[PDB]
């Protein structure tokens, strides 16, 4: 029905500001909806931040005071957040969200987009392949691995097999540590069909505008 | 600003049995045309929070009619008939009868299954990496429950602690478990200077941890 777009960029330095869009589809934003701004902390919690609604009037939490402004563009079926003057506490995940002015109806939310607030420079990673031990290829299922080391900000995209492989993947949160995060992803097949049907890591860091699809080897001859 | 209070702070549940949450706000939520602006959502692992319940008591547009939202005035509650494992995740309540709009601090919603052991694997170093003098070694510990669990690193029969970084996946809709990567990171020469590296994972279906080593150099 209705979708909710978000955009805009992901990283920014301390007394900027963000500056997000986000795109409708599938309704007009001239109607009926108020068009929120909510963001969450990396603690979990949410935050409402404002609104324009389907006539042009706005609303925001006086937490922000001075700092938001909420704006549209009816020609293009946009709603836009900036927000001043930031600090690493306003990095969160910023959310677009419809809600019905009549009854707070039909919520209906943005993917939802990263927003770090940070001096530190944009790295691209280094995908390392996760080859399994010898020892452990000998069973009936085989876990191969990969290693996203080194990158910054938020976030990377990882798939197998460009997205065909995704039943045995586990993708873990990644690791901050001095400026740089580290990912790893694992993903387990039947061992009989390794290493007949390859296996391979597709990362894209957008930040950089860097991608590497890691092919994972056998370790031994290949 | 309006408070929401939810409890509890989180619930376990077993597939097929009901769930039942509270959310208390500080100021009544009804308003002068007699609609209650009360929201109950979930968010799911890695997505946005998505709606269920508005008005207080109605259902939202498109959502299974397993979820129950009760209450008036101040007292809230949002009641699952029978919990599914998809239903896990974070339920939050929202406010939008008193300026500034207000959520609850969230509700955990975790389901409660048979125990099982972690799938242990452990990797040496890149080719790649070593090339660049880093050199990591990564243990997955994957498909566990209880979520509670213990990992343990050895270089040389010897416990290693610094150089370790956890992360923890959140519960799996698909078969409710838990998965856990632990990274060892050294410098190529001190992982060239050493033979055999061991990953030890201790958790509750086992009396004697699960261990996984290999050696330097060898396949």
């Amino acid at each position: 029905r209705v979708q909710l777009q978000q955009s805009g960029p992901g990283l920014v330095k301390p007394s900027q500001s963000l500056s997000l869009t986000c795109t409708v589809t599938g309704y007009s934003i001239t109607s009926d909806f108020a068009w929120n701004w909510i963001r969450q902390f990396p603690g979990n919690k949410l935050e409402w931040m404002g609104y324009i609604n389907y006539s042009g009037f706005t609303s925001h939490n006086p937490s922000l005071k001075s700092r938001i402004s909420i704006t549209r563009d009816t020609s293009k079926n946009q709603f836009f957040l900036q927000l001043n003057s930031v600090t690493t506490e306003d990095t969160a995940t910023y959310y677009c969200a419809g809600l019905l002015w009549y009854d707070g109806g039909a919520g209906s939310w943005g993917q939802g987009t990263l927003v770090t607030v940070s001096a530190a420079k944009t790295t691209a990673p280094s995908v390392y392949p996760l080859a399994p031990v010898c020892g452990d290829t000998t069973g009936s299922s085989v876990t191969l691995g990969c290693l996203v080391k080194g990158y910054f900000p938020e976030p990377v995209t990882l798939t197998w097999n460009s997205g065909s492989l995704s039943s045995g993947v586990h993708t873990f949160p990644a690791v901050l540590q001095s400026d740089l995060y580290t990912l790893s992803s694992s993903v387990t097949v039947t061992s009989s069909t390794w290493p007949s049907q390859s296996i391979t890591c597709n990362v894209a860091h957008p930040a950089s505008s860097t991608k590497v699809d890691k092919k994972i080897e056998p370790r031994g001859p290949t | 600003d309006v408070v929401m209070t939810q409890s509890p702070k989180t619930i376990s549940v077993t597939i097929g049995q009901p769930a039942s949450i509270s959310c208390k706000s500080s100021q009544r939520l009804l308003n002068s045309n007699g609609k209650t602006f009360l929201n109950w959502l979930l968010q799911r692992p890695g997505q946005s929070p998505k709606r269920l319940i508005y008005l207080g008591t109605k259902l939202d547009s498109g959502v299974p009619d397993r979820f129950t939202g009760s209450g008036s005035g101040t007292d809230f509650t949002l009641k699952i008939s029978r919990v599914e494992a998809e239903d896990l995740g974070v339920y939050y309540c929202w406010q939008g009868t008193h300026f500034p709009y207000t959520f609850g601090g969230g509700t955990k919603l975790e389901i409660k299954r048979a125990d099982a052991a972690p799938t242990v694997s452990i990797f040496p170093p890149s080719s790649e990496q070593l090339t660049s003098g880093g050199a990591s070694v990564v243990c997955f510990l994957n498909n566990f429950y209880p979520k509670d669990i213990n990992v343990k690193w050895k270089i040389d029969g010897s416990e290693r602690q610094n150089g370790v970084l956890n992360s923890w996946t959140d519960q799996d809709s698909k078969d409710s478990t838990y998965s856990m990567s632990s990274t060892l990171t050294l410098t190529k020469d001190e992982y060239e200077r050493h033979n055999s590296y061991t990953c030890e994972a201790t958790h509750k279906t086992s009396t004697s941890p699960i261990v996984k080593s290999f050696n330097r150099n060898e396949c």
